[PDB]
RNA sequence: AGCGCCGUGGCGCAGUGGAAGCGCGCAGGGCUCAUAACCCUGAUGUCCUCGGAUCGAAACCGAGCGGCGCUACCA
């Protein structure tokens, strides 16, 4: 006669629970797979792609069972400018005697650190063998630079097909050349409708889509039909996640940085300003570990213009009041994990898209503001994402000074002018601020047929540096 | 490789041989009266059953779709307009089209959900989560 | 999530602090040999729910519902 609800505990007590982290653990010692990180943060990125109007949102939901929601009521239902975020628990049987293909299974946040196997007939538990954090990438053919900021963040790819429309997605490709763009081999090839189609038919995508990954970088990419919808073969994604994809090299030697993507203020309307909290910045660590209690610096923040047209860069200095991550508020921070640090700041900087793409770094860093950039450059014979009828898919040409172009550094979504064109070399103007840290893996976007489209990469070779105004 | 690629096709194709034996075909034939001033449409409950659809939502979007005004009665729908049973089926296939079955793939189960004010449609064979509401 | 608007008689506005309104609709009658035009009579309401001062509220207010526009995604 228990409740559904007195069920759910008892089996979440029963499964361990949540145990809270340590304030100070020994941080020499862990690994991103220990029971303090691996059960209360996510510790690998992996990204979705696909052609519009497919779905890259049902298949994460499939997975975790965390909703990207959707927002703004004409976005409800078109495309999202935001990324979207969820994450999953990646949980194996330990029974050897359970299929291997149906063994593992993807749950919310929530669940327990040993939850019951819901195969009938399987006493045994589940083990944690890591949590995954989802990056939902947009895939219009506007929208380009919060796909290449969320590629940027991420660390593993997830690329949707669907069968019964033409096998050659042009942005699908555009999406993957994207993803070799930044150094990443470790992609997933999806069939995201596979009931709909024959079994003949399906072959012959199968045959199609094999016919179209021989040039790229990518040559061992797996592929596997799934639904997002019908929510079935979920498990033997999870097996490729965790056999193909290793964690990248992710220590705590390098010194700690921020990029932080999306921005949000904190304040719960109807409710009295006495009771409030700080301004969150969505940012993505790929180097630094964090603790509850820090000063960091939004480096290139304030961005203002004086009476004598120059702009002036005042970083956003902010301590840390906590660093929100899965489900709870955590001791320390993880690399290579997105997270909510939630600082002091006005949640006026972090209602809009106001901290999408900045650089941050926390105090005992002095990372460089520039003005202009020294940039090396490699382009494609061709352009991705247009739909020739036929006809020669359009040669990029060689660039011109002086030309506006979206210059997606990193995280950062900033629109150069050339200055000058060489072989290989060029040198880009800015006027919203960016500032170099290491090497910044940056893509480069053009202006021919109104929306932006992708040309070719860069890595920044030199750069004039700006002084921020203490 | 994509040898394991097939084996779980193959898998999935004996699930949806199990599951969906069948794989719409469940319209009633909407058989109309037209009196003159009148008109009286008694399938509008069949329709409502066999579509797995309330009756109510169904009358005020017939409503919505034609500005002509009348009364509900008796289980049937008294309209006093013009009208030949031929539009008032092409406004039913619209509503088949759009609202009962789903445009990419085909399934029917879904039903009137409320997730902030809207009418926010779900699935079950499936679990979608589509914003149609005009 | 909060704020701006609203709570039909089939409709739109309304007086909203004496308790059922006006026009458009619809049924019926009148004029005409006859039709339209014109002229008269109408039955339709929980004027959305719950409580409260009030002889009394539909009106004046509030402890809930539903539908509308913005603040805009408000961890
Ligand atoms: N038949 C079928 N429909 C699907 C499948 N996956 C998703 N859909 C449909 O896609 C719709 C959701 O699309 P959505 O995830 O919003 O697309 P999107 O991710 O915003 C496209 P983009 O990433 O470029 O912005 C659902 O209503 C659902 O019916 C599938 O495997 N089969
Ligand atoms: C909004 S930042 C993304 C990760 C965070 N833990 C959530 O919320
Ligand atoms: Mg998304």
């Amino acid at each position: 006669g228990e409740t559904e609800e007195e069920k759910r505990k008892r089996e979440f007590e029963e499964g361990g629970g949540l145990p809270e982290q340590p304030l100070n653990p020994d941080f020499s010692k862990l690994n991103p797979l220990s029971a303090e990180i691996i059960n209360r943060q996510a510790t690998i990125n992996i990204g979705t792609i696909g052609h519009v109007a497919h779905g890259k949102s049902t298949v994460v939901r499939a997975i975790s069972g965390v909703q990207t929601v959707r927002f703004k009521d004409e976005l409800e239902r078109n495309i999202t400018i935001k990324l979207g975020y969820a994450n999953a628990k990646i949980y194996k049987c330990q029974e050897p005697t359970c299929p291997e293909p149906d063994c593992y299974r993807s749950f919310k946040s929530d669940k327990e650190i040993s939850p019951k196997c819901q195969r009938p007939g399987c006493p045994g538990r589940y083990k944690l063998v890591r949590h995954v954090s989802f990056v939902d990438c947009p895939g219009h053919d506007i929208l380009m630079s919060t796909m290449l900021s969320g590629a940027a963040v991420m660390d593993a790819a997830l690329l949707l097909i669907a069968g019964n429309e033409s096998c050659p997605q042009p942005q699908t490709s555009e999406h993957l050349a994207a993803i070799e763009i930044m150094k990443l081999k470790h992609v997933i090839i999806l069939q995201n409708k596979v009931d709909l189609m024959r079994e003949e038919s399906a072959l012959e995508h199968q045959k199609s889509i094999l016919k179209f990954i021989r040039g790229t970088i990518a040559d061992g990419a797996p592929i596997v039909p799934i639904s997002a919808q019908l929510k079935y073969n979920i498990d033997a994604v999870n097996e490729f996640i965790v056999k193909t994809i290793p964690v990248p090299p992710r220590d705590f030697m390098i010194s700690p940085r921020l990029i932080v993507i999306r921005s949000f203020d904190v304040n719960k309307p109807g409710a009295e300003i006495e009771d409030l909290k700080g301004g969150v910045a969505g940012g993505s660590i790929l180097n630094g570990v964090f603790k509850l209690g820090d000063e960091i610096e939004i480096r290139p923040g304030i961005v203002t213009k004086d009476d004598k047209g120059k702009i002036q860069c005042k970083p956003i200095f902010s301590n840390i009041v906590s660093l929100f991550a899965e489900q709870n508020d955590l001791k320390f921070a993880v690399p290579g994990g997105l997270i909510g640090v939630g600082t002091k700041v006005d949640p006026t900087l972090c209602r809009a898209d106001r901290l999408v793409g900045q650089v941050v770094g926390a105090k005992g860093h002095l990372p460089n503001i520039y003005t202009d950039i020294e940039i090396n450059y490699f382009l494609l014979r061709r352009l991705l994402g247009v739909k020739t009828d036929g006809q020669k898919q359009a040669k990029v040409r060689k660039l011109e000074p002086n030309e506006v172009l979206m210059v997606n550094i990193g995280s950062t979504a900033t629109g150069a002018r050339v200055v000058a064109v060489k072989a290989d070399m060029a040198r880009l103007q800015l006027t919203s601020p960016a500032c170099t840290e290491i090497n910044e893996k940056i893509a480069l976007s053009r202006r021919i047929e109104k929306h932006w489209r992708l040309i070719g990469w860069a890595t920044i070779k030199k750069g004039t540096t700006l002084e921020p105004i203490a | 490789v994509g040898l394991p690629y097939s084996e779980l096709l193959s898998r999935f194709f004996n699930i949806l041989r199990t599951n969906n034996p069948e794989l719409k075909f469940r319209i009633p034939p909407p058989v109309c009266l037209r009196d003159g001033k009148k008109t009286i449409f008694s399938n509008i409950q069949d329709i409502a059953e066999k579509l797995h659809r309330s009756p109510e939502h169904l009358i005020q979007y017939l409503f919505a779709e034609l500005g002509t005004s009348g009364s509900v009665d008796g289980k049937r729908l008294v309209i006093k307009g013009k009208f030949q049973s031929k539009q008032m089926e092409n406004v039913l296939r619209r509503y088949i089209l759009e609202y009962v079955t789903c445009k990419t793939c085909k399934s029917i189960n879904t039903e009137l959900k409320r997730e902030n004010r809207l009418f926010f449609m779900v699935c079950k064979s499936c679990g979608s989560t589509r914003s149609v509401s005009s």
